[PDB]
């Protein structure tokens, strides 16, 4: 049996090297970046935003920021997904984003996810899974996002009543808001101190 | 064969969050233990990126970024298998490389050491792992650079790596280093990982035969990613 | 491929029938030499068991005999593969195994050890194995157990265990016990094999890997049989 | 190149974990056992019987014994029997028994089988190939039974005559009686002493 | 003979109160460094339990509970000597066990492991040491189990004990464990013990001369408190 | 000369397998509680409660507390005790207890215990001594409770002037209420960050 | 202390019954098994004697058979501690020796030896060990002498050594040998008994601080019976 | 733990330098003998005698012969008694002798002993132990003699029923004689072959 390779920060270029096009650096016709909507894509179009935040408060501006989601069904596009449920076809259910250099904010635009089945037979509310690298952070950090809106879901779902401390519940839920119809759900991340996010060993 | 979930990640195999040695980390480190989670759909699945996308010198650091010349440095082909843990091939994983150039300097504004930037140097590249978990690079071979930890802190050549598998939950960014650099036995990034044994797991090899004459040279590099257990009783997945 | 006969038994490799410190070998060993013959097709030939024929419980000994609740004792899985000295898996092979319960109390009147009876343990399972030489089982951990060989003799935990696979030749009843287990030291049946290395091929490895987590362990337990050698000249079998 | 795992005796209830329905553990639906005579089987119908005696002329009563034989026509079923002749469709070929508690005996219905071509063009006499197991047996004890009926074939017979003492070669020689229209070979097994039966290894 | 003090305790022999592989102490763990006081009567004395108290079935731990019939597992008699560190014999100090049953489950609806429940096993005990500091009591050998650190961590089999002694200053509470078990050499709440011969004091011994016949194993399991000074000057205590 | 056994953490059934009775595992006929008056015990009754926090200010449920004191005249019921002064016969000066599952409070029905000999001549304020051990507490953490009302005895003890954060010695102060007639001491224990109660090795 | 039975005989760590080398086992060692039980009353008591039946020189064979004049050889007193096997003293034990003379010739007809008889040397000797076990003897260190095993068989010098102490389950007769006397790599008798430890564990120790100046050397020889097992729960021995 | 001194055989002057008077070597004015009967002992007198024979069936004359047994009521003589039960004052219950140089004879004149308890109520058949030791015998061999006589006790005693070998059970019973009034137990030993005497382990 091997071991797995050890983890390595991805130091302070990993938003520049994973996202060369925005670094303009225009090696690839093709690109990676953090717009999971195609044109015929379903489900309900949603913005998820927020910003990322060292121990004294000062938000991250090199930070390398991924989610994987289900589509709006409830179903991964993913050859390991055994539902027996057919995909939507219009959906990657990845993206990959950095902050912005002056503001410090990331975002991705997406669709809100279904319900996905969780162990045993139960049911997991609508969650978002993401990824955290920067210089400093020497394994990358996995986190969920949840839905203010979904509270009923929230209070049945297995992973978060994982979680015996009610108030670190809280830090995994995005707020949600209406910028002139658009529909956006903001999630800041504390990596330490005061209402730290919760990270998860997955 | 149904799959299970993936084995437990040995956290003893790893860096720890909080290394003071690599004084980042000190802010940049969670004070709350992880919280572990028995795995579903979520963390068993991953996306898939089709080959149709990749153009024919993504994995060619030397070519894809050369306006009117080559690069300047040492040419050398990165070599090797991706594999999990019990030693099955990972097929068709995408693995994303970026470095710095020969000079040790990355291309981007931020970057102000006065190693010299290379015009025909980009410095990222992409492939995906064959049905034998093969992957195979061309590139520049990058330059150690100085950072500010302590004011005199040199990083060893090293090119970082990105896996994206099969399942969320085998995610991996890492760097490799090159046999024999000196730098490697100082350097505070390479020594947050408490086993000499796993640090060595990130040195790429040279492969003598497989040098290139007149040419390149070549280093071996494998990579093991988290493994999957089969399940032959109840499947608690579901 | 034409196939000769097995290759002979070794028999340093095995304990010799009489062995006076388990004392019940010395009046069931024959006092003359095994006559050696040349094989014929009785000898390598065997018998062919179809899957149809087993129940879905038959290699789960936790739940095989569960009446009213589940039998008591550490959970765990048992697994590995069977394969001939030169290499090649066992296909199809019946592997049958029987055991104490977790007390070391076997289920039968003539075992009258105080160690209590499980109402839910039956303590006999079996399985095929299958075309990679792959066999995996459930059951609870045996109890080791005293008998009168010297009067405080015990045994250390064990599961008896029996092949029959492609040749009458290969025929095999064997037992295993569990890594660390301190009776294994002792136990004058175990020593009846001479040497060291043959006596820890009958211990089965802690995989740790493969446990299940909130659920059971698991060890991992390699088999192996006389295997047939290739003809490529005279084949006088026939 | 590996080393064969080392045998161990099957010790003392190798007879109830082997053959379970007979010890009241009723786990398996479709049973293994001393029957060999499926409905449509070809041949003659024989009983083969006896006890086993340890060294002091005690019969084991712990005892676990299996047969391995050929058809009426002397192929094998098994798809090592390189003859090109089809074999009985309705016959295993194989079978396994303890003794009877009380009395110590073991028996077997089966057919009698056809002769098997012996090396290099020989022929062997009908015979049934038998192991032992028990507490105390270190290793499978391996026989073969022959049938005092066909003296002339066991005249021939290259195994019978690869045992230099004419007296031993007796010990392997069944006897024919016939019980009420029944025909039955008796075979006593001496594991030790005087008349001790022959063991081979094969 | 003048008592002093208890001699200091060596920290250096325990396990420190943070210890970050073993997640529940991240947030269970004092920041401030612990206050080092003189001893004073409040430190060295400590309560008297009277032997009349005790049922004649408090040590055994097979028949206290047993309602039906006798509990499943393995029968064994764990004994030993508890003396302080300059190796005088502590007599009549209160020692109390509680464990696990043989399929690694408590006695408590908290305890959800699918492990079975045993119903007639209770799974605590206690006795008072003797003149010569000897204890003895008698038990089911207890089964590993999981518990949430990391997802698949697993507790080698391990019986919780209590000492109450001649001073406050000696109050302890530890866990032993038992030779061979191969979990001892993973276990992250065994390794916040700093050193390996510490380690090791935690593991009873099989004691093989001591197995009763036809009946139960036995493991012997000794024990250390901190010893009291002698003062032959200045009595400053009071 | 030999070490003192390791400690290793109670775990998370310490408070089941010290108290089994409460956990109604009903092995023992005489049961240890936390109780410690008896009917002619000397003294004035008092009740002494509170809760026990972790880092995050989360109630322990899980926690087993021991308490240790002298009786009323500040004579402990131990041999050790060398003042020569007859102590209470009907107190035994321990008492065990475990959190309320709900509620995560703690308590014990005691004696306000008498001023006790210190080193060297001095005498110490009335105090009892604390034990806490809980799944995630690798070692017993050792504290004293003393009395809001014995200001005056307060200042002037030996163990409370050794701490030199005056603002430290205020967590070892219980504060007095009195409950219907009934005198209750409050008394909370903060095992790590602000207001942390100052534990001692003894 | 209720008394339990005696820990069971360590086969390994005596001779087998049937040993080749010493040619005169061959007829006389049974060739079954012996038969082991479990004890009783009749095992665990023996007979008690009595210090007045002793006379005052039984345990000076240099003084008690002497007629004329004293023996001829050297002068040596033996002594030591008779314990079991959990170390505790064997109190009044019957201990006997008895011995050839310093010509290595024993005083019975029998014995046609050419090595000269001494009229004033019997060899016989008894005594009764103490309170702690202790005994002690004097004698005449005994010649080696030839015997018919094969033709020029040499026994190294020996005395012949007889216990009777508190159960007869520890009745053991045997013999003990000289510190460096060079015929003990030789013996056949004492290697009968398979390993190097036990061997030495024959042989008496020059204690030379226990000379007598002027008079006698002295050998220290201490012997190790089976012991008792204390019982706590069950007494089944009646 | 220390090991048992290891065992040697008694060697070619055993029965000389343990029964020293009767090799005529004067040494002791109390010499042990083969006689167990004084004058005021009770039960019924009785003469134990036979001969050890080697593996050709040659009797020994070199053997040294032990027997231990409990007095008329089946009571021992040793402190490790524990019936509670007065034991005879006048008996020893143990002597030593050897064969008569000539006949190969050896002999002992004692009582016929009671039942003694066995195991967990049991009641052991009447009995006397013995002990063989000589040249050639490595360990002292152990063995009992039962009485013919007691047939009923005999066949409900503890350890006879041990033997699984009915055929060996009877090598431990003496044979009951009368030669001119006096009561006779003839009981040989066969070391070795055909009718081995049963030995244990005790
Ligand atoms: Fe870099
Ligand atoms: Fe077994
Ligand atoms: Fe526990
Ligand atoms: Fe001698
Ligand atoms: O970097
Ligand atoms: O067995
Ligand atoms: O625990
Ligand atoms: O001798």
């Amino acid at each position: 049996e091997l071991k797995e390779t050890p983890s390595q920060t991805g130091g302070p270029y990993v938003h520049i090297g994973l996202l060369p096009k925005q670094a303009n650096i225009e090696v690839f016709e093709h690109n990676l970046d953090n717009n999971l909507v195609q044109d015929n894509t379903q489900g309900q179009r949603i913005r998820l935003e927020g910003q990322v935040f060292d121990g004294l408060g000062l938000p991250l501006r090199d930070v390398l920021i991924e989610i994987w989601q289900a589509d709006t069904n409830g179903v991964y596009p993913s050859q390991a997904d055994t539902q027996g449920k057919q995909v939507d076809p219009n959906f990657l259910g990845w993206g990959r984003t950095g902050a912005d250099f002056g503001t410090g904010f990331w975002s991705f635009n997406t669709i809100k996810p279904g319900a996905v089945p969780g162990r045993k037979g139960s049911t997991q509310a609508p969650h978002i899974s993401l990824i955290i690298f920067a210089h400093g952070i020497n394994i990358g950090l996995h986190t969920r996002v949840y839905f203010d809106d979904e509270a009923e879901a929230n209070a049945k779902d297995p992973v978060l009543n994982s979680i015996e401390w009610a108030t670190r519940r809280q830090t995994l839920v995005a707020k949600r808001e209406e910028r002139d119809g658009e529909v956006v759900y903001r999630f800041d991340i504390r990596i330490q101190g005061e209402n730290e996010t919760v990270f998860f060993d997955i | 064969i149904i799959w299970g979930a993936y084995a437990q990640r040995n956290t003893e195999d790893h860096p720890p969050a909080y290394a003071p040695g690599y004084k980042t980390s000190v802010l940049r480190s969670p004070k709350n233990a992880l919280i572990s989670i028995a795995e579903t759909l979520s963390e068993v699945t991953a996306p898939h990126f089709s080959a149709d996308k990749f153009g024919p010198k993504d994995n060619d650091l030397i070519l894809n970024y050369a306006k009117d010349g080559l690069p300047i440095g040492e040419r050398v082909i990165v070599h090797g298998y991706v594999r999990d843990q019990f030693g099955r091939p990972v097929k068709n994983a995408l693995v994303e490389v970026w470095q710095a150039n020969a000079s040790g300097r990355y291309r981007h504004p931020n970057d102000q050491y006065i190693g010299a930037m290379d015009p025909n140097f980009g410095g990222c590249g992409r492939m995906l792992t064959d049905d034998n978990g093969y992957y195979v690079f061309r590139t520049i071979k990058p330059g150690p650079y100085p950072w500010r930890n302590r004011i005199n802190e040199w990083r060893p050549a090293h090119i970082h790596f990105s896996l994206i598998a099969d399942g969320w939950a085998q995610r991996l960014i890492s760097q490799f280093y090159f046999e024999g650099d000196t730098l490697i036995d100082s350097c505070p990034i390479l020594k947050t990982i408490p086993s000499e044994q796993q640090r060595r797991a990130l040195i790429a090899l040279e492969d003598k035969s497989n040098f290139i004459e007149a040419d390149s040279r070549c280093y071996r590099f494998d990579i093991t990613l988290r493994g999957r257990r089969a399940t032959y009783f109840e499947n608690d997945l579901t």
